[PDB]
């Protein structure tokens, strides 16, 4: 179907998928953020209070760890408003009209919950609030985030110290190093030496 | 994550094409959000991670993209020396500090459905949060990511990627994004591009980076490498690239994480893919990543070895014989292509019993004391590199089993699974086909916290992609097919009514079909 929202076309084609047609990009921002929250409104809201170490207002005291582990390595919004001020003008406003559009969805949903609030608002209780720039640095946080952090430094200091103890630091050492090696040469990799040449190293 | 890029000259069209899997598991709604964005001057289709203003895996005008994850070394762990009279202390450059105390306080959902307050205090020192404390020992330990700070300024590069229209622009882009990603790049002209993306501290020389640094202040990073030091290559000699989360380039290292880089890894399937064909098409690609989502993974370097032992002993052992014959016939898939439920390959069943009983026989007695944390190395689902290394009696710094020993528990695994198949299911190999694993698409993702209700729709288990598309960048624009599970709308009304696009993806995904990437308006419009 084609609809214009405000001052946007969007064709949603037959899987649902909206195409946003825009004059600009600040208008399409917000498209989008719109579109987003139409679809997704739950998931975004949950997404967030994950940053937020929030979600055991929802869920209860069985994610009170996961909310304090959220708070203790996260940042204040203060902190992430900092970080926006630090980017181009033109591209922090376009994520703050992205955080318009979201707004949007939230407002008309919550003027008609019964239709456009899905099943989980209203098994659970509360209403979505209003979206900032900020928050949608917090959705790209927490998923992004959990593919780089990880404490694999510690629990190889266990293995060390537990082979240590069990089979003394001579072979613990050997042991370690074939568990958790400096560079293994024969491994595959996705630049090849003989695809290109670093000069420097003569050839 | 899995991704491929090939350049024109390994193209059967001559366009340069580009694959995309991200893994971020199967979720209902989806980890996933398709859009298509057009605005003057920018015209762009696919998908981002739920809640991303931009697109990661598609194309714009100019380029597609894709992107997997880095497993670049982006976070270090410091090893705090508290002081013994006050473990609120650490030592740090000449003097005790004080730890930076925090109390936070959580509004919780009691289990009678009203507010209830919790409070709890962490820690903080100069390097990061506090993650571990042990006051016995007087130690605590703190975590610094490389890109702390920086995250909306990797946002601004992914969104600079998506405006990018040539390959200086997402160059520029690619150097500005903080976080450890692959990124991959292909256009309309043939080219590709490959870039192991993140800001790389510059580390102690002095310290083993497997380990915590010692937080005393000897051992701080010493800046961030500049981004020509970060892997990178535009059409690679090749001309191709693939990448399941392996390795960037031979002396690329990733400190305590290298577990994921040894010489036996998944990303093999792709490499063999490519290279046992000439010139390929999406077809092709497509074809490899069915490979890749139901092989047997130890196969590659596993199979051959079994064989070559079965072999030396087969002249008196009619099992072994048989046993050859059905391994080297089999396609190394746990696969269902009569949709019957069962794999269709019975000696797949004898090689998972076979590879469980050998790594079990290599390191039980070992390291069973720290199995609750080797396991998943010597086990790892991207490879079993050290297994290999003793089977084969390559070199290893430990002795972990003698050639004689290597033998024998080859045979020995082989006997077992032979005798358990025997007793529990017949003497030839279509009596041990193993019932398919299915999954579903669940409440629950990696971020942990439920975000919807789910689908209790049962596929196949599928080593793969959240999503896929399959790009071919044509002189005229991006073609090719995409599928997005498990559906566009995550929406479910009050009554139980899901939305008519929750999971109307899900059929594409379970029988490889797939659905048009869109671009051109008229296209758009009889979609
Ligand atoms: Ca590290
Ligand atoms: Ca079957």
């Amino acid at each position: 179907d084609q609809k214009k929202v405000e001052n946007v076309t969007i064709i949603r084609d037959s899987y649902g998928v909206p195409h946003l047609y825009a004059k600009n990009k600040k208008d399409l921002y917000k498209a989008y953020g719109y579109v987003m929250a139409q679809d997704r409104l739950f998931q975004l809201e949950m997404f967030r209070r994950g940053n937020e170490g929030t979600v055991s207002e929802i869920f209860g005291e069985e994610y009170v760890t996961k909310d304090e582990q959220s708070r203790r390595d996260g940042y204040s919004d203060q902190e992430i408003q900092t970080m926006l001020n630090g980017l181009d003008r033109e591209t922090k406003q376009l994520i703050e009209q992205f955080a318009e559009g979201i707004t949007a969805y939230v407002n008309e949903a919550v003027k008609a919950p019964d239709q456009k609030l899905s099943k989980e608002f209203h098994d659970y209780g509360f209403l979505p609030r209003k979206w900032k720039a900020t928050d949608v640095v917090r959705l790209y946080m927490v998923s992004m985030t959990y593919f780089m952090d990880n404490h694999q430094e510690l629990k190889n200091a266990e293995i060390l110290a537990r082979l240590e103890r069990t089979y003394g630091k001579e072979k613990a050492v050997k042991m370690f190093d074939d568990l958790v090696w400096k560079n293994d040469l024969e491994a595959p990799t996705s630049i090849q030496p003989d695809d290109q040449t670093d000069i420097k190293k003569e050839g | 994550s899995n991704a491929m890029i090939i350049g024109a000259k390994k193209s059967k069209s001559g366009n340069a094409l580009l694959f995309s899997g991200p893994q971020v598991g199967f979720v209902a709604p989806g980890f996933l959000y398709e859009v298509g964005l057009h605005s003057p001057g920018f015209d762009m289709e696919g998908s981002g991670f739920i809640g991303y203003p931009f697109i990661m895996f598609g194309a714009n005008q100019h380029l597609a993209l894709t992107a997997t994850a880095g497993y670049g070394n982006v976070t270090d762990i410091f090893e705090e020396k508290l002081n013994p009279a006050n473990s609120t202390q650490y030592f740090y450059k000449g003097k005790w500090r004080n730890m930076e105390k925090r109390t936070e306080t959580f509004i919780v959902r009691g289990e009678d459905g009203k507010s209830k307050k919790i409070e709890e205090t962490f820690f903080h020192t100069v390097h990061g949060p506090v993650i571990s404390l042990d006051k016995e020992k007087n130690v605590a330990y703190s975590k610094s990511w490389s890109f702390r700070g920086t995250e909306a300024k990797s946002i601004q590069a992914y969104m600079k990627a998506n405006w990018a229209k040539n390959v200086k622009e997402f160059q520029q882009a690619a150097s500005e994004f903080t976080m450890s990603l692959n990124w991959y790049y292909a256009d309309k002209k043939g080219n590709i591009a490959y870039y192991h993306v993140g800001k790389y501290p510059i580390r102690s020389n002095q310290i083993d980076d497997r380990f915590p640094t010692p937080g005393t202040g000897e051992y701080e990073w010493k800046g961030f490498q500049s981004f020509a030091k970060n892997p990178q290559a535009i059409n690679p000699k090749k001309g191709y690239v693939v990448n399941w989360n392996n390795k960037p380039s031979k002396y690329w290292r990733n400190g305590e994480y290298s577990i994921v880089w040894g010489k036996d890894n998944r990303v093999q399937q792709f490499i063999n893919g490519i290279e046992a064909r000439g010139k390929v098409d999406l077809k092709d690609l497509n074809e490899i990543n069915y490979t890749a989502s139901f092989a047997q993974l130890r196969t590659h370097y596993f199979k051959p070895l079994l064989i070559k032992t079965l072999e030396k002993y087969q002249s008196e052992n009619k099992e072994y014989a048989y046993l050859v014959e059905q391994l080297r016939k089999w396609n190394n898939l746990k696969e269902d292509k009569n949709h019957d439920g069962y794999y269709d390959a019975g000696v797949a069943a004898f090689f998972d019993e076979w590879w469980n009983n050998t790594h079990d026989k290599l390191f039980n007695d070992s390291l069973g004391i720290v199995s609750d944390l080797t396991r998943e190395i010597t086990d790892h689902r991207m490879g079993a590199t050290l297994a290999y290394k003793v089977l084969s009696g390559e070199p290893t710094n430990y002795q972990w089993k003698s050639k004689e020993e290597a033998e024998k528990i080859i045979l020995e695994s082989t006997d077992e699974a032979l005798a358990k198949l025997h007793k529990e299911k017949g003497e030839e190999a279509d009596k041990w086909r193993a019932p398919i694993k299915t999954m579903t698409f669940g409440a629950k993702s990696l971020i942990a916290i439920p975000h919807g209700y789910g689908s209790k729709t049962e596929i196949i288990e599928m080593n793969r992609g959240s999503e896929n598309h399959y790009i071919e960048m044509t002189p005229k624009q991006p073609e090719g097919f995409n599928v997005t599970p498990p559906g566009q709308i995550g929406f479910i009304h009050k009554d139980g009514t899901l939305s008519e696009h929750y999971e109307d993806q899900l059929s594409l995904y379970a029988n490889w079909k797939f659905k048009p990437f869109l671009f051109d308006k008229k296209d758009v419009k009889r979609a």
